[PDB]
RNA sequence: UUGACCUCAAAUCAGGUAGGAAUACCCGCUGAACUUAAGCAUAUCAAUAAGCGGAGGAAAAGAAACCAACCGGGAUUGCCUUAGUAACGGCGAGUGAAGCGGCAAAAGCUCAAAUUUGAAAUCUGGCGUCUUCGACGUCCGAGUUGUAAUUUGAAGAAGGCAACUUUGUAGCUGGUCCUUGUCUAUGUUCCUUGGAACAGGACGUCAUAGAGGGUGAGAAUCCCGUGUGGCGAGGAUCCCAGUUAUUUGUAAAGUGCUUUCGACGAGUCGAGUUGUUUGGGAAUGCAGCUCUAAGUGGGUGGUAAAUUCCAUCUAAAGC
């Protein structure tokens, strides 16, 4: 049972990765390439209006 | 057996260790626990704080005087000095500690002005029949914090004497070393056999 | 024990209870607590607890999730 | 009263110091009017120790520093035959004479 | 001659109580060697396995004969640090704590030692009656070689002077907490393959329900469920809320001033010596044996003594 399950990361390098993959939401390359229909939609970084 | 060019280590591992290992996997489950437990007293209890209100303690030793922390109880000449009975006090969520003393004026006072503070706050309802009830404040040492004292003049004079801080030590520190044996060489020479003249 | 004038009486009504069975054998009687050496003090560090009880804990091996 | 000085004799920090009233358990070990009232009765009441009857011996025939000697192997430590020694004497100042 | 008291017996006397089981965890006693040191004897494995006694849902510990030397902290328990450190050790191999500091959780208290002495005020059992985990009345016994009230060192008591702020005991309904029972959406339409559609294609429906399982092959929509919320029943009851009886009271509690006192645990503390154990080193604790105290006394302040001061607590009874 003892042996090493979880893994510590620093708290900086986690914020610096999940900044960086709200970077990757918009660019259209990166999205195609990674699956999803997106042939559609007018533009990318999509952004609803509050009645949602 | 030892050889490269390695540290000398210091490894405790010759006893049955293996049988005595502990590993704390219940840390999540048991942090929802606590959080139902606080939460579940809190339900019983209802309108008071779960807290009892703690007063204001200098610590100990060379390291940590200092700092001020958050002691255990208020004593009997500062719950004596607000105007009321150690007995009486410990049912409105107030600790009493029956052999903390005081020595010093600053903290007598800050725990006074702590006292008054609450008394004042707080609401008490009767034994009897009406209870208008006023939701529950959880934290006590939320609405009571603890402040570190300020003995700072930011902008000041300088005044200096010609005194020398250096050699004020110096002589300070051999006047503990030899007041022993001066105390004993002015009991010889001057008394003793002095005195005998 | 189940004699009721010891147990309506409330100054010795404690002694009645289930945890109270063979306190001489365990060692919770005036001399019991005095060999086992459990005491207040400097001098009684190896058994103020227990004696079994901290070298249980301080032969052991604590290890959390993250390390 | 402290010196204002991190290094020294009395040292240190100078504040408004006093004071603590005295406690009720600090008098602990303080006499009478009972306790000397039935300790004088239980004396009469009866006699006293064989060890004893040696010190009162001792102090007839070599005085002091040998009821020391003796006393201080029969009891603990130097410390109780200093009180025992003394109140032996005041027996014989006391009880033997007037 | 008759009746008491003190010690000790008997009975298939009236009524109770103890044993064994299980043993993961918990409180004690008892106690190894393989092994490591490249050999082996102190050491190490280990104050461990096997053996013996005793408990509970927890157990143990616990309201300082404490830690400190600071401007001082303030019952116990555990986690993170202290630290692989101060010490121990053929000073080899190896062993190894605790104070402060930050958190989780916090709750405090009871006897003995005083004369109710203008009223043993107290308690078990028997017999009777009631609203029966009890309450009321009555008759023997227990007990003055000490059962109630009163007080516990934080104090506290006995007097005098002085202002008074507080009070209590049953059941009934409802909530609350458990054990439960039941109710609450939508296709089995058409065509190809096949022994069998739960497969493929076309057209819909429900979604706070597209978790999972069942049915002749991968089913949200065939069945049980799932989700959302209702509605019962049966216990626990003082935890809260709201009521109704009562009926406590001239008795119980708290506080300002002033005078006199202020009871505190003994074959114990402490000393010597032997064996064992600890990191504890002119000896950490425990046990056997010999010696044996005190009243401003006794304990501790991590180098043995004598001499003089200071700081700190109040042991030898208990929850």
């Amino acid at each position: 049972t003892w042996r090493k399950w979880n893994v510590k990361v620093n708290q900086n390098e986690k914020r610096y990765a999940t900044a960086s993959a709200i970077a990757a939401s918009a660019v259209p390359s990166l999205v195609l390439a990674r699956g999803h229909r997106v042939e559609k939609v007018p533009s990318i970084p999509l952004v609803v209006s509050d009645d949602l | 057996a030892i050889s490269k060019n390695l540290p000398i280590l210091k490894n405790h591992f010759r006893k049955h260790w293996q049988e005595r290992v502990k590993v704390h996997f219940d840390q999540a489950g048991k942090k929802v626990s606590r959080r139902h437990a606080r939460a579940s007293k809190a339900a019983k209890i209802a309108p008071r704080p779960l807290d009892l209100l703690r007063p204001v303690v200098r610590a100990p030793t060379v390291k940590y005087n200092r700092k001020v922390r958050a002691g255990r109880g208020f004593t009997l000449a500062e719950i004596k000095a607000a105007g009321l009975t150690p007995a009486y006090a410990r049912t409105i969520g107030i600790a009493v500690d029956h052999r903390r003393q005081n020595r010093n004026q600053e903290i007598l006072d800050l725990n006074i002005q702590r006292l008054k503070e609450y008394q004042s706050k707080i609401i008490v309802f009767p034994r009897k029949g009406k209870a208008p009830e006023a939701e529950q404040t959880l934290s006590a040492a939320a609405s009571f914090p603890i402040v570190q004292p300020v003995t700072d003049s930011e902008t000041r004079a300088v005044e200096d004497n010609g005194e020398s801080a250096y050699r004020t030590l110096r002589l300070a520190r051999s006047d503990k070393r030899y007041k022993g044996i001066r105390e004993k060489r002015a009991k010889d020479k001057a008394e003793a056999e002095a005195e005998k003249k | 024990p189940s004699h009721k004038a010891i147990r309506r009486d409330a100054k010795y009504n404690w002694i009645c209870n289930p945890v109270h069975k063979h306190r001489e054998a365990r060692g919770l009687t005036a001399t019991g607590k005095k060999s086992r050496g459990i005491n207040k003090g400097h001098k009684f560090h190896n058994t103020q607890a227990g004696r079994r009880k901290t070298w249980k804990r301080q032969n052991t091996l604590s290890l959390w999730r993250y390390r | 009263v402290k010196s204002g000085i991190a290094v020294g004799l009395n040292k240190g920090k100078k504040v408004n110091q006093l004071t603590p009233a005295p406690k009720i358990s600090y008098r602990k070990g303080a006499a009478s009017q009972r306790t000397t009232f039935v300790r004088s009765i239980v004396k009469e009441v009866a006699s006293l120790a064989p060890y004893e009857r040696r010190l009162i011996e001792l102090i007839r025939n070599a005085g002091e520093k040998r009821a020391r000697k003796v006393a201080k192997k029969r009891l603990g430590t130097f410390g109780r035959a200093k009180a025992k020694v003394e109140e032996m004497n005041e027996i014989i100042t006391a009880s033997r004479r007037h």
